[PDB]
């Protein structure tokens, strides 16, 4: 659950707008997880097209199966915009409950791995 | 004594994986084919 | 929103049976039908044998003489009979068969006894040779679950032969999942219920007793403390 | 699977969305039917459970 | 032999969270009625979402405001964070006008009252505006079940209208555990724990209340054959 899919159906492309590249992904052109570069920044269509308020809401997209647990999405969490995958967001959420601490919970675990 | 098989059992295939009953499920526990057969025996994949 | 699903019956037999419920909201089709097959497999009502007396014979661990099976094997052969109760009252019979060689005994060789029905005549339970006989006292009970003859232990006789218990009639469950449309939307559930059954219970019977076990336990959550 | 289609019976939605990660997993070819795809899974020893 | 009838123990606290028990249970029935329910609990309650967002000067979603610190994209996420409830049965869609001028701390609070519209939290925080910065919105606010994507929907009721995720479900979470127990010499017995997230729209006693008459309202389908 902790990593995250990568793919390669656009792997490398460049778009010139944030929306193009959701264009191209409704078509089939890109994959979710292919990394490409909207301006100059290297994201994925995941990161743009699914930024989820909380938790919560990324792991209901989850269970409704927008979404796996190992795509790389946007969720806030901590008061910070995550590139993360749902998967790593819930494996926070087990330290966090488990120690009944949220903000030593985030001290201790590396999300990005 | 006629003996079922029951938790502690040791149970052996002939290629050296040998384990013992941990869990006795009931039918409608196990997994299932899309036909509706349940599963007999469940292995870890990671002994291989 | 969508209305009430048209409910649709296939039987084939009093063996086998299909029951489909279109159109369901998406996800419906494993909200209902695991819960329903979960129930099908385990708590269906029906009858099994329980204990066996055969006589001259002490335990299982024997052998008649003209009889090429042993206990055990007869036993095994009488744990798939199929008894069908046409009275709903009636909680245990008692199956008298009464066999001498050379005869191949099969499930319609027991004696008949009011509203008792052998769903399976054809089974085979016994070889009889030339100068073999075979007089058995076979106790049918009705219950739910497996019960294992060392549970129950029910003796009708001093050297009756407990036997282990499986009451349920139905044999297979599978629920299907198809990808139906209404109107504009097309992330509809298309439930299809298959069930077999060993004949005592009819599907459509075992599939409305879950129905109302799932509604009676539906109703547990009332009276909050 | 032939059985199934004769009982008249197609695809499983559970199946198509095994099938969809079965392609991301890179066990089944991506543009087949789900018969073919669950062809594919079945000659690898694998079916959806 | 049929087990006796279990007994359903609530420890609801606030009007957010909740833990409902049922026990004695046959085994293999805590999974039974666990998993149905759960599954109606995040897709069937009917709830309020944010469908679209509609802010003057503002052409697409991933931009930003000057004079505000949250971009297009924060306050969005602060919207599907919005949780309100409709007084009037018979409503079905309203839209929720905010005029707020800098240095103001946009709160849930500052969107017009609207008859039969009651917003659950007001202390909701929307966007922080600096001297000089205008903002101007209208929400429009749907009625519907579960989790809709934005591209899933697509709703706008003007150009340049930001369709938003409708988070519909007022159930945020649920997490329900099956214990092994007993009742004198039966081992085999399941209890059942159900616990419930809800953004406070409804109560979790409300919500599994539901949830249970949804899944009884489906067992009478198998009825009238044919
Ligand atoms: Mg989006
Ligand atoms: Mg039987």
């Amino acid at each position: 659950i902790t990593q995250v899919r990568k793919e390669k159906k656009g792997a490398g492309l460049e778009f010139a707008t944030p929306e193009e590249a959701l264009a191209a992904h409704e078509r089939g052109e890109v994959a979710l997880n292919a990394p490409i570069k909207v301006a100059g920044r290297e994201t994925s269509v995941g990161r743009l097209k699914y930024v989820f308020a909380n938790p919560d809401e990324a792991l209901l997209a989850v269970a409704h199966g927008i979404v796996d647990l190992q795509d790389v999405v946007t969720v806030r969490y901590m008061g910070k915009r995550l590139e993360t995958s749902p998967g790593r967001i819930l494996f926070a959420r087990i330290v966090a409950e488990a120690v009944e601490d949220e903000k030593v919970a985030w001290e201790l675990i590396q999300l990005d791995v | 004594q006629k003996r079922k098989l029951q938790v502690g059992d040791k149970l052996a295939n002939r290629h050296g994986n040998k384990g013992v009953v941990a869990k006795i499920l009931p039918v409608e526990d196990m997994p299932h084919l899309p036909d509706g057969t349940p599963v007999d025996v469940i292995l870890n994949p990671l002994g291989v | 929103k969508l209305k009430a699903p048209v409910f649709t019956v296939r039987t084939q037999g009093r063996e086998y049976g299909e029951f489909v419920l279109e159109p369901l909201e998406r996800g419906f089709g494993v909200t209902l039908g695991n819960p329903l097959r979960r129930i099908l497999l385990s708590s269906i009502p029906g009858t099994a044998v329980t204990s066996v007396y055969i006589e001259d014979v002490l335990h299982e661990f024997s052998t008649i003489p003209g009889v090429k099976e042993d206990v055990v094997e007869i036993i095994l052969n009488l744990k798939e009979l199929v008894v069908r109760f046409l009275n709903p009252s009636l909680q245990t019979v008692t199956l008298l068969l009464k066999a001498e060689g050379p005869k191949e005994v099969k499930a319609r060789d027991f004696l008949p006894v009011a509203d008792v029905e052998i769903m399976n005549p054809d089974l085979h339970i016994a070889t009889l040779e030339e100068g073999g006989r075979l007089n058995m006292e076979v106790r049918v009970d009705r219950g739910v679950g497996y019960v294992p003859a060392e549970k129950h232990g029910i003796k009708d006789r001093i050297n009756a032969i407990p036997v282990d218990a499986v009451f349920s009639p139905v044999r297979r469950v599978a629920f299907q999942v198809e990808d139906t449309r209404l109107g504009q939307r097309t992330d509809l559930d298309k439930l299809t219920l298959r069930i077999w059954t060993d004949g005592s219970v009819t599907p459509l019977e075992a599939l409305n007793q879950a129905v109302e076990i799932l509604r009676e336990h539906l109703t547990y959550f009332s009276n909050p403390q | 699977f032939g059985k199934r289609k004769g009982e008249g019976f197609g695809v499983d939605k559970r199946e198509v969305e095994v099938l969809r990660r079965a392609e991301k997993l890179g066990l089944v070819t991506p543009g087949k039917t789900p018969e073919e795809q669950l062809k594919e899974l079945f000659l690898q020893g694998k079916v959806v459970l």
